[PDB]
């Protein structure tokens, strides 16, 4: 189901508030991403680790220059923060990110999987900062 | 949901500050931040 | 700090006429002339021009952000 | 205060850079 699919779709908002914050590479790596790629059509891409780019470039108030390797079934490039869309998996763009899974050989994630990684995001949104972590952020 | 929104010192930037936590503003990193205006009914006679 | 919306003892509006005052003494008038020349007959609004401190530059200085 | 999108803020596409 695509509302199924949809609560761990990590929207543009959100990416904002975690520009900084350490263990970017195990709450992240699971969720989904409506990259766009472009004229209107999207496609869903599993996020397999985190990368940096070499260009730095402004996404409204702040403003980061590391990258996202993604991937879609067996195509894959870097790509960039400011391309994800906020809008949700709709029908057409559902079904053809479960025919390239299909066609890739890429098993689909269970559901428990989904159920329990969507639980990562909460936690870590109401996280109590008090460890050392502002100096990183800062510096 | 309030998380007590504050503002910075000198950079005058908005930072979420909640209870339990250094008050420490996002970037550079200061010691001084001021409160926001409240969202009451502030209505003034102009006597 | 800021020049006042009326004067004190008559109530004449004086506060329109600060940016005027200062264009006057700028181009070539003098006080005595320039208040005259700006519709001030008693002396009582004329303290309004002179006596009046002009502090709200100095306040400004300390600029909130940029 | 989770995500006030409102759609969004003109999201920009990777082949038209
Ligand atoms: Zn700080
Ligand atoms: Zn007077």
């Amino acid at each position: 189901l695509p509302e199924e699919l949809n609560r761990v779709r990590l929207s543009r908002h959100k990416l904002e508030r975690w520009c900084h914050m350490p263990f970017f590479a195990k709450t992240v790596t699971g969720c989904f991403v409506r990259i766009g790629i472009g004229k209107p059509v999207y496609r869903v891409a599993e996020i397999t680790g985190v990368v940096e780019t070499a260009k730095v470039y402004q996404l409204g108030g702040t403003r980061t220059n590391k990258g996202l390797q993604l991937r879609h079934g067996n195509d894959q490039r870097v790509f960039r923060l400011e391309f994800v869309s906020n809008q949700e998996f709709t029908e057409s763009e559902f079904m053809k990110w479960k025919e390239a899974m299909f066609s890739a050989g890429m098993q689909l994630p269970t559901l428990d999987e989904i159920n329990k990684k969507e639980l990562s995001i909460k936690e870590a949104l109401n996280y109590k900062f008090n460890d050392q972590d502002i100096e990183e952020i800062v510096k | 949901q309030q998380p007590m929104i504050y503002i910075c010192g000198e950079c005058h930037t908005e930072n979420e500050i909640k209870s339990r936590d250094p008050i420490r503003c996002r970037e550079c990193g200061y010691r001084i931040m001021y409160k926001k205006r409240t969202k009451r009914l502030v209505v003034f006679d102009a006597r | 700090m800021i020049i006042p919306v009326r004067c004190f003892t008559c109530g004449k509006i004086v506060g329109n006429k600060w940016e005027a005052y200062l264009g006057l003494l700028q181009a070539e008038y003098t006080e005595g002339d320039a208040l005259d020349a700006l519709g001030l007959k008693r002396y009582c609004c004329r303290r309004m021009l002179l006596a009046h401190v002009d502090l709200i530059e100095k306040l400004l200085n300390y600029a909130p952000l940029e | 205060t989770s995500t006030y999108g409102r759609y969004g803020s003109q999201t920009p596409m990777y082949g038209s850079g």
